[PDB]
């Protein structure tokens, strides 16, 4: 009985876009909590789980992720980069630009 | 104008023009 690796500064999840992943985390590799800066491979996810997590932003988020992503920002604050860009893919493209060039 | 054009921004303007968009609907989904 020992087991992850020790906390000294736990980091609460980020309000909804954040904790939205953060949630379904710990129910997958069944642990305690999700640091924002707490790695997926120290916490005790494999391969494996970032296949099934893929398919959950899928569903979670309605839009078409990849598993290379998950890996390449193995941790809630990174992760997030990644939904951005794949939920202004759902929208229009050709309204986008006219928003975008409005933008500050 | 195509879907690459936002993935060829950086974050900081990809979440600014993503509020925009999300909040005027122009093509935004309620499924």
């Amino acid at each position: 009985d020992h087991s992850s690796v020790i906390t000294q500064e736990y980091a609460a999840p980020q309000g909804e876009i954040e904790e939205q992943l953060a949630d379904i985390w710990q129910t997958i590799l069944k642990i305690d909590r999700i640091g924002r800066y707490d790695n997926f491979f120290e916490l005790g996810g494999h391969s494996l789980l970032v296949l099934q997590l893929q398919s959950r932003i899928n569903e979670i988020f309605d839009v078409d992720i990849s598993i290379q992503q998950l890996f390449a920002h193995p941790s809630i604050c990174q992760l997030e980069e990644c939904i951005i860009n794949a939920q202004l893919l759902q929208f229009d493209a050709d309204s986008l630009q006219d928003i975008y060039k409005s933008m500050e | 104008m195509n879907n690459n054009e936002l993935t060829s921004l950086p974050l900081a303007e990809r979440k600014r023009l993503l509020e925009l968009a999300k909040a005027a609907k122009l093509s935004r989904q309620h499924y």
